[PDB]
């Protein structure tokens, strides 16, 4: 029931009557671990933004990162760094562009590596954590490019410099499998994969197509790296899963996330980042409500959670705010975070229960994207 | 009066004794069989034509006489635009200006003058009753009058429906009898959110009641020299062709190198394409636009001849704003264009697809 | 206010997020910025690249094509927000995507985003 | 009572109806006029901010202006131009810090010179109107620098360059009054008269004392450039006002914003721009309410007006909002602005009767600065 | 919540701009951005320079002296936002003026800010 | 038992029997009319002392005794900064292992050994009396015994209330007794809020029990060395004061030059400053700390001399953190702090303020 101020007015308080000195300093954050969790606030647009960095078991903000223009942000799944792509201008929205990469310590957020894209190659969108990610030994950043057309940037994080820009087909996202090798969704429903070198054109593969053109696969598909598992829901809560752990293509079952009532009754995935999935219980999380077909992007107040390889409900959460992202942490007994948009604020779930455990307001104008560290 | 007019430029139009020799008619260039365009092979292929003499060929390509009806009279707007006129320089104010001017050109019909062209309308019963009767008695004896008649009845004929039907499978589309197949909707979309529409729309917004895919502007997008045709038009090495700046008028050096928009109707059965017939294929005309936006060393390349586009015959007043875009048009694209513009043939041409 | 609701558009205010050209705009209204319906304000560069979508309007029963077109060189406006997605696809079908900020072609490579402009471009089909 | 967006959509309906073209293109902003009213938003201490430019009498924006850290906004009367001296970093909020003044012009908002400042030397603090200020002539800008120590820059708009810091004594504020020479407020109770020439030291020339030590002069007084009029307020609403319209400070008869029964009863001055002065009309408005001594920067719900001149209460306003910032338009009929920092909205009032006449919200994140042209 | 109103100094939540120690506090507590109450969160550089005030504490009837010291080289916090001014002077009494960005002395020149501590450094009078 | 160990150091302190040839005691150097320091001109002013000999000079400024029993014994925080200790160099672990040096230092008391000294205190009969009655029969027969409880004595006799009596102005107006002037209490809130605090205080925050205007840590401040005073000192113009360094034990480099924050009690009547005695004025020593902060011409001249302040006596390990704030003082700060720090003199001293 006691608060964090309080704890903190009752310590100060203690400290004062014992005559207790203290330096003052700048603190570190406490080591990264497994309910850490990272929440950006591409804050609708605006030329500069803010990323969270919080204590999900206690609830707290223990440390933040500036970014520029509707930067990208990664975590290191094994906690040694973290990084984004970002974008900013010398005369704060006009004048020259410089893009770069920024790679911080986990516990000082010092930057460690200041890494200058040339170009200015980036992709400004609304932020999709799968339109920038490393490669699983983390010594690599892959970022998109659309303009002139479609294109992924390779960064290397170990030697500090920008490498090359691979030339792909129509297709988009960049889910790495491997240090050279990395899977793109394409226009024409198959998926790409693109495996790289320093120079020459890259071995680009397609899968057979998965889907129709009427279906559509929406813009936050989950991805764990470490079970090389593609959850990609649908418009209409239909999940598609892709088996990449091979290193080639698999296609799973597809299962739906809402029952054929539910579906009759105007229930449909809608939000941000609509799915999550957690690995070590190979669950699947997604944000549903009622709702007309074209309002995919509105808030949703429910989460229904189903087991990945049977497709079996195991619960409908009733989350009791306005919910635009979900995500996990990945240890046992994980959190389900809950983040409204509207609300900016974090909501901190029991992922067995549903129930609201704590909160974590005043997260920017506009958070949108979730990151945790898949470290287990 | 508004059905005889025409009637009597329909037989005009097919009349090769409008020139010297009497082997060329206004259909010989602008054949109905191609979209009013010139099927026949000279020097430099079907670039440019070859007029009335059998040897002199001119130095720009026979553009389609289909929808020309729909373009403004020359003017300049209060943006300081130019817009409308014929010819691809706009040197002529309207149909009616433009029809006199191949029949007294030495390249083309070669009539020595007005009253040489009066002499033989003269002699054709069927005029001297056709004419009289719109333009009344003794019209044929003045050779002002009666050049005058000529064009007049001419530009009546050219704004019939039959040079202006709006059957294409895109107008069938726009009034809800078929549907584009995804490949063309794509095409569509594509036009329409791309640079394309900048040029190739009527309007800077809203719908225009009967569209023909040009904004009647002036524009230079840099094209080179077609050397083939530059060499059989006998112009010389040194010759610039100005586009719009060679129109008496015009002093404006901001206009050099300036042609007209054209109307992208039947564009897929008119080539070859721009104003010196360059390009052979309609997928190499939009591959032309990437060389402006794409990064890659086949953007730089003439798919026709292997090597660079080419130095731009005018290398000033290029309209970089709409065509440096920024985005590329992928094969996917490209491909999704042709089948749009093909949507936008004349149902009578749609035969001429396959070939 | 129900925003899980289906859209109903409107012809009669251009500053509120239902007014039928609206339909799958993604940001901010350039009329509150010191721009019009179809035009941008001052300082700002206009894009040439769009993303469109095809808008009912109520007035006249017809649907249109609306190209989005952002105004761009300055940080977002923060009047009028409005994101709606009528008819709206996901990244990989770009066309209809909204979340992409549309400034490809802005004068000066201006690439931020400010507020978007909604012009009829054409009838829907 | 029909809105201008309900305006715009009937214009807009009747030009698709009647086929009537238009090109998308940029806007130019009206012609400066009296009515023409700068709201700037601080926004809080963010490392970005806005300016918003607005018609006073349709409340209509039609305009905007980015900014960095803190900017100071200056105005020419004439309406020739508008200015800003502005600070970014490399890096957001982190690396190499560059102050820089812009020239805009008041049409197109097109940016007409950017003038570097070497050196960092802006004094970075919740904005005051008269810590950078135009000479009369406006071919001058100066900016005040408090680290080292309290010094003013030169900047040459004409020219287009930064020319030199005049060392001065421990004062504060810029009020211009000839092109090459402005007055300051000391901390011994004094002014400074500052003369410079192109070059060598500042001729710095003292009044008397005009205020004891435990009298308290606000950190926003008005100054009328034109009049040559000082007029500052204390925490109690006593008010001083200065004539330096001869060259030279005189010190007018002090005068009370507020009668001893009302003090007694702590009415007290209160806000952020809490004094408003109207040339022609030799009018003084202040923004007023009964609050503790101490919560003198809080919003006040009343403004009253008195004449210069005498010192008598022409009226006495219930604002109806909470409001920290006031000025007014210096044409005949004036406007009396009326900025919430908490409402983000400036509301504008009749002058004359105090009524509110329209309002115009969502100005940024904490608008707190008003600026008008005096054209007349 | 009455604005206006003579400030009661708490001393049971350091996040409420009612707290003790903030009685001349502007900006933002660091306590709300991964600091403390006289820690600043990482990333960000600690100032030398100080505004002071003398804040009464309601539990011992003492009045202590905060220097309150900025934490820099950050964007503004956004988080418990707080603007108190018991005893606070005009911009000509520097040493007890809080409109002052007092980043002076931050390592790496570091001169935005993020947030403001709450230390004691010694009796008043 | 503790008074009467305390009286054996006070009789100890003002005996010249102490030095070799009995010209000087520790208070003809610590003289307790001036603040427990030197009154006397020698070669290089008041900057240096006159030892035993009447020749020999030193080449450190005598400091007071007043408050240095506050000092805490000689250590490495968990920071890794060196805290207490005595001498300027910190060279002496506490007030007990200081006592000897100066009896033993030939350019000081210049008694040869330990043996002289209790041979000295043998001499005594109240010496006999007072050491045997504290410390046991015979133990000023023994050398070593009978100098350690010379040394116990004075320290324990520094360490009464008379050496540390927390009567000053600043002393009063924390007691609530009286106020500061206008012109003090401006001193004040300058030293609390400007550089001066983050060294010349005891805590990083929180209250002192009993505050002595020092953190006991140790800095390079840049100080020109002192030309006259190190003439007259002898160690030659080779000689490089490396400050902390000296001390045995010490090997990190990073503590060339740093020299132990002073008590900034009694400052006002203690001139000339700083370790070398190189300020005659307590104003040039405020205006010292200016050269880091002011970019003003007259910043970077010693108003004594008119000249240049000099170079670094050691050009590293300079604590430019602490230093370069970004801020210069103004004459009226300058005025105000020296307003301040006059409050800092004990009751006894106020006199002395003319
Ligand atoms: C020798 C072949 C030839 C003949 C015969 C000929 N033309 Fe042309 N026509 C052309 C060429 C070549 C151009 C483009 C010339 C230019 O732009 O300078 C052209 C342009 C035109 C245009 C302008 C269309 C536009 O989009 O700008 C019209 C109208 C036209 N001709 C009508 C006629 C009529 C009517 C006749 C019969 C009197 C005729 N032409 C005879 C080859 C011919
Ligand atoms: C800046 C205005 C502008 C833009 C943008 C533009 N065009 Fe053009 N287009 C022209 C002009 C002018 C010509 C004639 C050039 C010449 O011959 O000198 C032309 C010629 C053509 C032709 C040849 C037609 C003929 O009859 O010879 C085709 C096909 C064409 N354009 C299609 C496109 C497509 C597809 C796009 C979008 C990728 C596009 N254009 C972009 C103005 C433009
Ligand atoms: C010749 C003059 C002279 C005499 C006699 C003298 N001192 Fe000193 N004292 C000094 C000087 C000079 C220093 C500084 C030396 C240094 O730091 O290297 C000093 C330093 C000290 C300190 C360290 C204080 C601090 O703040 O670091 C103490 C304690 C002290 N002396 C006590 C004594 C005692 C006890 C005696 C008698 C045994 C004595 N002194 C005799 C001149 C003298
Ligand atoms: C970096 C820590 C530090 C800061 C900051 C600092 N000082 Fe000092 N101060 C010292 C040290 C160390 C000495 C001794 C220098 C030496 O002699 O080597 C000293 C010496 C002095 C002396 C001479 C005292 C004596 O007994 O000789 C005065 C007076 C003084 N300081 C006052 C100030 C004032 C006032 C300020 C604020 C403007 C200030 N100091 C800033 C550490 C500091
Ligand atoms: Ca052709
Ligand atoms: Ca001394
Ligand atoms: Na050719
Ligand atoms: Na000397
Ligand atoms: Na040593």
């Amino acid at each position: 029931q006691e608060t964090q101020g309080q704890a903190a007015a009752r310590a100060a308080a203690a400290d004062l009557a014992a005559g207790q000195d203290d330096e003052p300093r700048i603190l570190e954050a406490p080591a990264p671990d497994a309910r850490r969790v990272y929440v950006n606030d591409p804050a609708h647009f605006a030329a500069v933004t803010q990323q969270f960095v919080i204590d999900g078991e206690a609830g707290r903000v223990i440390g933040m990162i500036d970014g520029g223009f509707l930067p990208n942000p990664v975590v290191a799944d094994d906690g040694s760094f973290i990084a984004h792509a970002s974008t900013v201008f010398s005369r704060i929205a006009r004048g020259e562009r410089t893009d770069y990469v920024e790679v911080f310590d986990p516990v000082t957020l010092l930057p460690t590596a200041d890494i200058e894209l040339p170009d200015a190659p980036r992709f400004l969108v609304g932020t999709y954590p799968w339109m920038t990610s490393l490669t699983p030994d983390g010594k690599t950043l892959l970022f998109y490019q659309f303009s002139p057309a479609p294109a992924v940037g390779v960064v290397d994080l170990e030697g500090k410099a920008f490498k090359r820009m691979l030339d792909v087909p129509d297709c988009y996202h960049i889910f790495p499998t491997a240090p050279d090798t990395f899977f793109m969704h394409c226009r024409d429903g198959s998926l790409a994969k693109v495996a790289f070198g320093t120079e020459g054109t890259p071995e680009i593969t397609h899968t057979e197509v998965f889907h129709p053109e009427d279906e559509f696969l929406i813009n936050h598909p989950a991805y764990s790296q470490k079970a090389g598992r593609l959850v990609w829901p649908t418009y209409t809560g239909k999940i598609h899963q892709i088996d990449l752990s091979s290193g080639d293509a698999k296609f799973l079952p597809a299962v739906e996330a809402l029952t054929e009532a539910e579906r009759a009754d105007g229930w449909r995935p809608g939000g941000w980042q609509q799915v999550a999935y957690h690995r070590a219980l190979d669950r699947i999380y997604l944000l549903v409500d009622q709702r007309d077909e074209w309002r995919h992007k509105t808030a949703s107040r429910f989460v229904v959670v189903l087991d990945a390889k049977t497709g079996e409900r195991l619960a409908k959460f009733e989350m009791g705010h306005e919910i635009d992202s979900i995500n996990v942490s990945q240890d046992e007994k994980p959190l389900l975070y809950a983040l409204s948009t509207g609300d900016k604020t974090l909501y901190i779930h029991d992922a067995e229960s549903g129930e609201e455990l704590r909160s974590v307001n005043q997260l920017g104008h506009g958070p949108q994207v979730i990151t945790t560290a898949d470290m287990g | 009066a508004d059905d005889a007019l025409a009637a009597l430029g329909a037989q005009l139009f097919v009349d090769p004794a409008l020139s010297r020799n009497a082997t060329q008619s206004c259909a010989t260039c602008h054949d109905p069989a191609r979209a009013f365009t010139d099927p026949r092979e000279g020097k430099a292929g079907l670039a440019v034509s070859v007029g009335d003499d059998g040897q002199s060929h001119g130095d720009r390509n026979t553009p389609t006489l289909g929808y020309a009806a729909l373009v403004p009279a020359f003017h300049r707007d209060a943006n300081g635009k130019y817009k409308g006129g014929q010819f691809w320089d706009g040197r002529a104010d309207d149909l009616k200006q433009q029809a006199g001017q191949p029949m007294l050109n030495p390249v083309e019909m070669a009539m020595p003058d007005r009253a040489a062209v009066a002499a033989r309308l003269r002699d054709d019963p069927a005029y001297r009753t056709g004419f009289e009767a719109l333009f009344g008695k003794g019209v044929l004896d003045d050779p002002e009058r009666a050049f005058d008649a000529a064009a007049e009845a001419l530009a009546a004929y050219q704004a019939t429906g039959e040079f202006s039907p709006f059957d294409s499978k895109y107008d069938r589309v726009m009034r809800g009898e078929e549907k584009f197949t995804p490949l063309e909707e794509f095409g569509y979309t594509v036009f329409i959110t791309w640079n394309c529409r900048l040029c190739h729309m009527q309007r800077k917004q809203g719908v225009a009641e009967r569209e023909t895919f040009t904004n009647f502007e002036y524009h230079n997008i840099g094209l080179p020299v077609n050397e083939t045709a530059r060499e059989a038009s006998g112009l010389g090495a040194d010759h610039v062709d100005h586009g719009l700046l060679a129109r008496p008028g015009i002093e404006d050096p901001a206009q050099s190198g300036r042609f007209k928009v054209p109307s992208l109707r039947n564009v897929a059965v008119t080539g070859p394409y721009m104003h010196n017939g360059v390009f052979t294929d309609l997928r190499t005309a939009i591959l032309f636009y990437n060389k402006y936006t794409s990064r890659r060393p086949e953007a730089k390349i003439n798919p026709e001849t292997g090597a660079p586009w080419g130095e731009p015959e005018v290398a000033r007043n290029l309209s970089l704003a709409e065509l440096q875009s920024g985005l590329m048009l992928d094969d996917g694209r490209v491909d999704a264009l042709v089948a749009f513009l093909e949507t936008l043939t004349d149902r009578r041409y749609e035969p001429l697809l396959e070939e | 206010t129900d925003p899980r609701a289906k859209w109903v558009p409107q012809d009669n205010d251009i500053q509120a997020c239902d007014y039928w050209r609206h339909c799958s705009i993604d940001g901010n209204i350039c009329d509150c910025s010191g721009g019009s319906l179809t035009n941008c304000p001052p300082g700002t560069k206009l894009a040439t690249a769009s993303w469109v979508a095809s808008c009912y309007n109520p007035t006249d029963g017809q649907s249109y094509l609306i190209a989005y077109r952002d105004c761009c060189g300055y940080n977002v406006s923060g009047r009028c927000p409005c994101l709606n997605t009528e008819g709206e696809l996901p990244v990989y079908r770009p066309e209809f995507a909204n979340d992409i900020i549309w400034c490809f072609g802005a004068e000066d490579d201006a690439m931020t985003y400010h507020c978007t402009i909604s012009p009829i471009v054409g009838k829907a089909s």
